[PDB]
């Protein structure tokens, strides 16, 4: 619990010299909405392009409304009806998506940890072993029936949604219903089980594309060590404690005179992920998954 | 039960 200083520099040229130290073996990412923009999947509170900027059409009371489990379960349509509207026709996950797989292919991921629900982070190759899906995922869909409970796969949930049908069990003609967690649900067990084990040893925690405001997804960056180095890569910084929450009873603290681990590179998660690849050596093995990746899913 | 929602 004490505050050592293990970057050289508080950059990302320090955050690169730091990765291949031995003192960093373990690797935790924890990424949010911003990774998967330009994937072609909108975020929520970005101004003009997020998503609740852009739900006039919805008879909705305030846009937070179409992911709340409660208005889901009053009227499930409009949820079913903007998936629709957001569905990619090909899932091509990004540059910073195949970041994380060098990440895993050089044994240096512990986990991802996710907000998304876009399952891009399969489709670069993370297998189920090294994500914690903590919003659920489109991959899976149930049921909502106790005593039923059938899984079905997402070419079914797709096929429903692309014909506009409210999705129901072959079985017993309840909602399906994508494996998400709406605002208002409990999240996956795995979620809590993982994060009580992982923070023990965590070395690096790298935060990309997330706003660190839903909860209690947000909290994981106080679970690591406090000596362990925070790297933010993102459009805006975020994370600080507020100013006035904070005066009651540790966030990011990148500026302040009391700066010691967090750094915080500001731009396209896309570019900072090429950076910061350039920097350990990885930039022609990145360029190459990346277009050998997509070249592949465009042939399919 | 720590529920998902916004703070
Ligand atoms: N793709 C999806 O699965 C998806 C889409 C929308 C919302 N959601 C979910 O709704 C909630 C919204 O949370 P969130 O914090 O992830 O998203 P958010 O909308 O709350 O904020 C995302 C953050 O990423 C930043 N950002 C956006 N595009 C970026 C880019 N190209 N490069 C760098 N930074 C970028 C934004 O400035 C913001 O700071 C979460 O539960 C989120 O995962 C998921
Ligand atoms: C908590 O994060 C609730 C918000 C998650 C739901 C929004 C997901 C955006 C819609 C994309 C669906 C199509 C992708 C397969
Ligand atoms: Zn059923």
């Amino acid at each position: 619990s004490q505050k050592e200083r293990l970057l050289d520099e508080l950059t990302l040229e320090g955050v690169a010299r730091y990765m291949q130290s031995e003192r960093c073996r373990r690797v935790i990412c924890l990424v949010g909405a911003g990774i998967s923009t330009s994937a072609g999947i909108p975020d929520a509170r970005s101004p003009s392009t997020g998503l609740y900027d852009n739900l006039e059409k919805y008879h909705l009371p305030y846009p937070e409304a179409i992911f709340e489990i409660s208005y889901f379960k009053k009227h499930p349509e409009p949820f079913f009806a903007l998936a629709k509207e957001l569905y990619p026709g090909q899932f091509k996950p990004t540059i910073c998506h195949y970041f994380m797989r060098l990440l895993k292919d050089k044994g240096l991921l512990l986990r991802c940890y996710t907000q998304n629900i876009d399952t891009l982070e399969r489709i670069a190759g993370l297998e189920q072993e090294d994500l914690v899906e903590a919003h659920g995922t489109f991959y899976t869909s149930h049921c909502v029936s106790a005593s039923c409970r059938h899984e079905y796969p997402l070419s079914w949930m797709k096929e429903k949604i692309f014909s506009e049908v409210t999705p129901k069990c072959e079985d017993c003609q309840s909602l399906v219903k994508p494996d998400i967690v709406f605002f208002g649900e409990s999240l996956p067990a795995r979620f809590f089980s993982c994060m009580q084990s992982d923070f023990l040893k965590v070395d690096l925690l790298l935060v990309m594309g997330t706003s660190l405001q839903v909860q209690p997804f947000a909290s994981l960056i106080s679970k690591a060590p406090l000596s362990t180095p925070r790297l933010l890569i993102n459009k805006e910084k975020a994370g600080q404690s507020d100013p006035f929450l904070g005066m009651i009873m540790g966030g990011m603290d990148f500026d302040s005179k009391k700066a010691y681990r967090d750094v915080a590179w500001l731009g396209e998660c896309d570019q900072g992920c090429l950076a910061l690849a350039e920097l350990l050596g990885w930039k022609k093995e990145l360029e190459d998954l990346v277009r050998r990746e997509h070249a592949s899913i465009d042939a399919q | 039960a720590p529920r998902k929602q916004l703070a």
